């Protein structure tokens, strides 16, 4: 199986193993020599013929095969390791290209710590057993095959049928342990990934974990799971030393029985001292290299695991989240919802009811109400993230899908609701929008969201390290980054989330008074919980679970009584 | 010093590794006394023929061996076997092998007769016996050895599982002493590789290549004990190999370690990317920053392809390509040693003895091709070793006191206290304020101002440079910080939810709330558990934060949570921001008054959910500007209050 998965290398490289197979074939042949020289040399020494010029023969021969086996083993040696890095980087450039292009509904049920694993520690495995497993299998299993070939026409058949009796012992004990290993090695795997996770997770949450005191809490629980991981290892060391004994046994029951046996037919004069001596010598390089054997299948069966996971994580048919066949009509400023019934992959409701939502040419929407009624939901329709049930996003008349996902992708603005950034500089991940944005509109977008001043405290303006994550930034801070970072694309579509929930209301008009400037004609989709840059829209949906509980702009939602018109007035008498 | 720590971690478990030792002693001096059987095998039962004879009987005339079946004492011929070829001579009466025409010039002359076939197998019926004595002999012998080897294994099994485990929980524990500093500054994955990928190094460094290199030095002890048995001249050569195995340590490790040490790092580097792409796949699918990511990696392994391929060469000129030029220059010795013995005739003493050399080089390989298959591993596990051990062996710890002290009064305190990150960023200056039980909230419009600081410097997550912090006039570095961080509560600005049920995610895997918590849910949740299908305790938010539940509904539970344990003091982080929704917030604040069973200190950037603060601070640029409540506002609050209605 891990032969059949992994010879589609193989098949595109047939060039590299073809010539080392033949080289391996030789310096085994040339090293099988020395055994019948031995033999024959001290067949002659017996007889008292050992003359001066055979040693000289002897030890020529010997230097010569020994150099030989040197440089031409040397060749196989490169050729297969390197054969097995190549196999490895190109796995991980696979792994990764499928990683992306994929919509985020696989990450739910995907882990971050076991796909991390999945890409390092599954590919060194594979690597390990690329390299060292098929190295040592195919030199071993041509060298029996040689060797068994040899002593049968070179000594005697019967000498050489009589140590294989033990071998189907050998393979029915090796046909045993490799089925059980393979179980437990898929199970090894998986249970890194899952230590990845909790180690991850452990990390990720360290101030929530040092503000509640649950250090010791937490301890406990990784030791609990080392405890379970040990006690797996040792269900696994039981059979792994419960095969080596039948191992040694049958080495030793095919040395016995050859010996004897040889023995034996010395006494009815069919083979001499220096032919008992070349078959021992035979067998002794056949059988007794086999204490490898449990390692050998060990490397194979968890080699096997490994690729078997990174097989079925990487072909997982992407969602429904794909170009189907390119409409290529640049965007039309309409944007009118028909009939839009959404469920996510994991509920069992529709979250979305039929919303005839509409925004024509460049109009600011605001879309606020009740949490948890699904704002978000609407945007990500448009994004077009999740599968669409019922969806009809339907730009002007063609429906959401027969959109190429790089420009659908361009006119939308940004969804960060929650706030993300990348380990790099403020400048470089303000870049990091659109097409590495530009000499100074860099800062445009500074001193366009208010955040001029903010590089004053930042002891390196626009040059200070940004930290992992939001470290050495303040909450503000960093939406205004994304902000900034998102606006540097002048998109055509503008989606704003909360993007005003973490900075003091004086910023706040800035902000509001800014994007204003900017957003002109240019359709803009604000979302937020403050309800005052929502009074300007020509249309303003209020959310209500998975139906618009009610539609209008900013005047006759004051009119009509509803959850706006209680909502303005409370926050207006403060 | 690497070695020391890992033999101090081995001494852990001596009764393990000696008993398996002992056993496996046991079982290779069992099969080293092995060939000796074979040895005298041939030297009795085949050679036996060749020495003098005085029951064995063809034609009826021809006496028994010396010692053999049916002896009684009696002499008469002294007659003689001898080895012509393939043919075997009979001599009747008291060296060359030519050819009834004899000849030992050493001369005399004698005749003798070819001993055919079934005349020859007649010669050994007695030596039939003695080859099956023997045979069953060695056949039970190797179920002993064959119950010492299945212990040893299982034996090293255990103290190799142990070891990895005792070292995972230790390294665990250090990383959980580390200060907030160390996590600040550096990628989430660098420090996860270095606990979960990193150890697998050193867990393989036990299971197979420690183990295996004992082994193998059990069973080469052993060999050359038994060569020295044999031969004394021999064996020294034999001696002067096992440096030759030094010097082969020693140039794999001159000639790897650097690279060995690139390659670690670099896969560090390929975890912590590989996660922060990850978290943030959202702006790589909505901004077409794919390609550069994508870049980036490739750039990285590329980097890890060229240093393997660095290694490609090393590794090529080893192993058993380089095992097999020691095992032919042993055979080449045992040629010319045994050829410069019997250049006179003399080496017919040694032909057992060349069978059990013969028989000891194909026993002797075998552990040193197991040795030289984790010389790669080892090199490449000294690296891992170095990286956890300086984790280990780390100086800028802070100690921890664990137990948690009892309730205190919510009394706050700061001084003239002046805290900057890196030395150089003068976040807070001359911050002094006080609260007995009383909401006192922090507000400040620059953004940058150093709230959070202040925050984060009230759990001593870093520690201040002037001033102090007296909490019942406890100043904070008491340490303990356990006891300081138990009397009180954070909602992060950032949560961070955990991985289970919601239930797991407020009661925070402690064993102080029964299930009727709910009360905390429903404190602030409004329907939110009734639009899920099942309650808290049924429903697993997708793992780590709920990406399944929206930002605001996982601020509720992390508020929650917050209240669920009851904290003396009660600090939150605009915990009323994406959750701004009034209908709630109102709840929040009207249906779960703070009241003054708690001191809380609440954080916001809006104006309306600290109208009722009784302490009021600016703060700015890290110095205060106001102390007043709410109507004490002339200049500075009141722009701010304005815009917000
Ligand atoms: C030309 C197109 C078709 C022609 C035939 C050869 C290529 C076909 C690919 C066979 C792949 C397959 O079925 O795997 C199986 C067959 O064996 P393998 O896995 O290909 O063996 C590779 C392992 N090895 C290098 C150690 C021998
Ligand atoms: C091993 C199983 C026994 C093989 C028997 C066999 O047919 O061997 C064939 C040769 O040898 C071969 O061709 C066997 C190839 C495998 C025929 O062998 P045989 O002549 O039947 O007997 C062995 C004769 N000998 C000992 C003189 C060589
Ligand atoms: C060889 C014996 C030990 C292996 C288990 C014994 C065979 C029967 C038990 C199968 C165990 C699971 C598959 C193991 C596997 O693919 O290893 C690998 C073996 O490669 P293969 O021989 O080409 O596999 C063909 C049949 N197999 C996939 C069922 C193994
Ligand atoms: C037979 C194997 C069975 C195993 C012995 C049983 C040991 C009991 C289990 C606990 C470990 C203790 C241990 O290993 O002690 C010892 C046994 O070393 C082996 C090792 O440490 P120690 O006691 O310092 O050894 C010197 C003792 N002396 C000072 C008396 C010379
Ligand atoms: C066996 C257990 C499993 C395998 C363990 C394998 C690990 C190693 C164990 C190896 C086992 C042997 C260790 C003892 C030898 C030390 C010699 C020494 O320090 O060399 C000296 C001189 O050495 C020469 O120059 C020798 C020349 C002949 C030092 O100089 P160097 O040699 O130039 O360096
Ligand atoms: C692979 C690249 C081949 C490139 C091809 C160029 C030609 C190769 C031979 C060059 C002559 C050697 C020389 O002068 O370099 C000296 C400095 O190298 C060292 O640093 C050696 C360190 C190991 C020896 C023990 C030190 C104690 C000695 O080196 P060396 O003793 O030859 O070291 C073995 C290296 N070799 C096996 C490649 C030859
Ligand atoms: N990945 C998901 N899979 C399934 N359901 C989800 C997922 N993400 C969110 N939901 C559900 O969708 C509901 C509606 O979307 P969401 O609440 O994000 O928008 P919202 O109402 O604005 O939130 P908020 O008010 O907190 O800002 C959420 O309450 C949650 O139950
Ligand atoms: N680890 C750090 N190292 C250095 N500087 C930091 C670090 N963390 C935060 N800072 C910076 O130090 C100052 C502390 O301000 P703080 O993080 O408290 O923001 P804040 O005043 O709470 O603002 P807001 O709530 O509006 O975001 C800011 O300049 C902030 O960006
Ligand atoms: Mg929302
Ligand atoms: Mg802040």
């Amino acid at each position: 199986s891990v032969l059949k998965k992994l010879g589609w290398f193989f098949k595109a490289y047939w060039l590299r193993y073809t010539i080392a197979i033949v080289l391996l074939l030789a310096v085994n042949v040339i090293e099988m020599f020395p055994p019948k020289l031995l033999g024959n040399a001290i067949d002659d020494m017996k007889a008292g013929a050992f003359t001066a010029e055979g040693l000289l023969f002897y030890i020529g021969i010997f230097f010569v095969l020994t150099a030989a086996v040197y440089i031409m083993s040397y060749f196989w040696m490169h050729q297969l390791f390197g054969g097995a890095n190549l196999m490895e980087k190109i796995l991980r450039t696979k792994l990764m290209g499928h990683l992306l292009t994929m919509s985020p509904p696989f990450y739910e049920k995907n882990r971050t710590g076991d796909l991390m694993a999945r890409g390092t520690n599954d590919l060194q495995a594979v690597s390990l057993t690329t390299g060292f497993g098929i190295l040592t299998l195919v030199d071993s299993t041509m060298f029996m095959m040689t060797i068994f070939l040899t002593m049968g026409f070179l000594i005697s058949w019967k000498l050489t049928f009589a140590a294989i009796i033990p071998l189907p012992v050998m393979a029915i004990a090796i046909s045993l342990y490799g089925s059980k290993i393979h179980e437990r090695f898929t199970e090894a795997q998986n249970a890194f990934g899952a230590l990845n996770d909790r180690v991850l997770e452990s990390v990720s949450g360290v101030r929530v974990i040092r503000a509640y005191v649950q250090e010791t809490n937490d301890v406990r629980r990784f030791n609990e799971m080392t405890a379970d991981v040990y006690q797996k290892n040792m269900k696994v060391a039981f059979i792994d030393s419960l095969f080596e004994p039948t191992v040694k046994l049958l080495v030793g029951a095919s040395y016995l029985i050859g010996l004897g046996y040889g023995a034996f037919l010395v006494f009815r004069n069919e083979l001499t001292l220096g032919e008992l001596v070349s078959f021992n010598v035979y067998l002794g390089m056949m059988i007794w290299p086999m204490f490898a054997i449990g390692e050998l299948i060990n490397v194979m069966q968890r080699g096997n695991a490994s690729l078997d996971r990174v097989n079925e994580t990487l072909s997982y048919e992407t969602d429904v989240t794909d170009p189907k066949q390119p409409a290529d009509l640049k965007e039309p400023g309409d944007i009118v919802f028909s009939h839009v019934s959404f469920t996510y992959p994991s509920s069992t409701s529709d979250n979305l009811q039929d919303i005839s939502f509409t925004v024509r040419k460049g109009q600011t929407v605001g879309i606020a109400g009740k949490t948890g009624s699904g704002k978000t939901t609407i945007i990500k329709q448009l994004l077009r993230q999740y599968p669409p049930g019922e969806g009809s996003i339907t730009f002007s008349g063609v429906p959401i899908q027969q959109i190429p996902l790089d420009r659908l992708r361009g006119w939308i603005g940004y969804v960060p609701q929650d706030h993300l950034l990348f380990s790099r500089t403020v400048k470089e991940n303000i870049l990091y929008g659109k097409q590495d944005a530009t000499d100074k509109e860099v800062q445009q977008a500074i001193a366009e969201a208010h955040f001029e001043k903010d590089l004053h405290m930042l002891p390196s303006g626009l040059e200070t390290m940004v930290g992992e994550k939001g470290v050495a930034l303040s909450g503000g801070q960093k939406q205004r980054i994304s902000i900034a970072r998102a606006l540097m694309a002048n998109p055509e579509i503008l989606i704003l989330d909360q993007s005003l929930s973490a900075v003091d209301a004086k910023t706040e008009a800035a902000i509001i008074k800014n994007i204003r400037e900017n957003r002109k004609g240019k359709t803009t989709f604000i979302l937020t919980h403050r309800l005052s840059a929502v009074e300007h829209a020509d249309l303003i949906l209020v959310m209500d679970g998975g139906v618009i509980a009610e539609r209008g702009t900013h005047q006759e939602l004051l009119a009509n009584n509803g959850w706006y018109r209680e909502q303005y007035e409370r926050q207006q008498l403060f | 010093k690497i070695g020391k720590t890992l033999w101090r971690y081995a001494l852990l478990y001596r009764k393990l590794l000696i008993t398996a030792v002992l056993l496996l002693t046991v079982a290779v001096g069992a099969e080293l006394t092995g060939p000796f059987i074979g040895k005298k095998m041939i030297d009795d039962h085949i050679l036996g023929i060749e020495k003098t004879w005085y029951a064995v009987q063809f034609h009826g005339v021809s006496y028994v061996r010396e010692d053999r079946l049916q002896e009684p004492v009696s002499k008469a011929k002294e007659a003689h076997i001898y080895q012509v070829g393939m043919a075997f001579y009979f001599v009747d009466q008291a060296g060359n092998r030519t050819v009834g025409k004899l000849t030992i010039t050493n001369s005399r002359a004698y005749a003798a007769e070819k001993l055919t076939k079934q005349e020859l197998f007649q010669f050994y019926q007695p030596e039939i016996k003695g080859m099956v004595l023997l045979i069953a002999l060695y056949g039970g012998l190797l179920v002993f050895s064959v119950f010492f080897q299945y212990g040893q294994h299982y034996l090293l099994q255990m103290s190799a599982n142990r070891i990895i485990q005792k070292m995972r929980q230790d390294v665990f524990s250090h990383i959980q002493k580390m200060p907030i500093r160390y996590f600040d500054n550096l990628p989430a994955g660098k420090v996860v590789a270095r606990i979960t990928n990193d150890t697998e190094a050193i867990r393989d460094l036990y299971v197979t290549v420690l183990s295996t290199f004992v082994t193998s030095g059990i069973y080469m002890f052993g060999i050359f004990t038994a060569l020295f048995l044999l031969d004394v001249k021999l064996a020294f050569v034999a001696l002067a190999i096992v440096p030759i195995i030094w010097l082969w340590s020693v140039i794999y490790r001159r000639y790897a370690s650097y690279y060995n040490q690139k390659i670690r790092s670099i896969n560090s580097d390929i975890n912590a990317k590989m996660n922060e792409s990850i978290q943030g796949m959202t702006i790589i699918q909505a901004f077409r920053h794919q390609k550069e990511t994508m870049r980036e990696f490739e750039e990285l392994n590329e980097s890890h392809f060229y240093f393997q391929n660095r290694m490609l060469n090393l590794n090529s000129l080893m192993s058993h390509n380089l095992v097999n030029v020691i095992r032919n220059l042993a055979f080449v010795a045992l040629i010319w040693h045994f050829g410069g013995a019997s250049l006179n005739a003399a080496g017919i003493v040694s032909i057992g003895v060349l069978y059990a050399f013969v028989d000891y080089l194909n026993r002797l390989f075998q552990p040193i091709t197991g040795i030289v298959n984790q010389f790669s591993k080892l090199e490449l596990a000294r690296v891992s070793a170095g990286r956890v051990f300086e984790l280990l062996e780390e100086k800028n710890t802070e100690e921890a006191g664990e137990p948690a002290k009892e309730r205190a009064l919510g009394r706050v305190e700061f001084r003239d206290v002046s805290f900057a990150y890196q030395e150089g960023e003068e976040v807070l200056k001359h911050i002094s304020f006080t609260a007995q039980k009383g909401e006192t909230v922090a507000l400040v419009g620059h953004t940058g101002s150093g709230k959070s600081s202040i925050l984060n410097l009230l759990f001593r997550f870093y520690d201040a440079q002037k001033g102090d912090v007296l909490i019942d006039g406890k100043s904070i570095y008491n340490m303990s910080r356990q006891e300081l961080r138990s009397h009180m509560g954070i909602v992060l600005q950032d949560p961070y939810l955990f991985s289970g049920t919601i239930g797991s995610n407020v009661s925070l895997d402690d064993e102080r709330m029964t299930e009727e918590e709910i009360k905390n849910a429903l404190r602030q949740v409004g329907a939110e558990p009734l639009l899920k299908k099942l309650p808290k305790g049924i429903n697993e938010p997708v793992i780590e934060k709920g990406s399944t539940l929206s930002s605001g509904e996982r601020q509720l539970i992390s508020f929650a949570r917050a209240l669920a344990f009851d904290p003396a003091i009660l600090i939150l982080d605009q915990a009323t921001a994406h959750i701004d929704t009034e209908t709630e917030a109102v709840i929040q604040k009207a249906l779960d008054v703070v009241k003054q069973g708690r001191t809380t200190f609440v954080i916001a950037h809006r104006l309306s959910t600290i109208r009722n603060a009784d302490q009021i601070l600016v703060l700015d640029k890290g110095e205060i500007v106001e102390r007043g409540n709410h109507e004490e506002l002339m200049a500075l609050e009141g722009q701010y209050y304005q815009m917000y209605e």
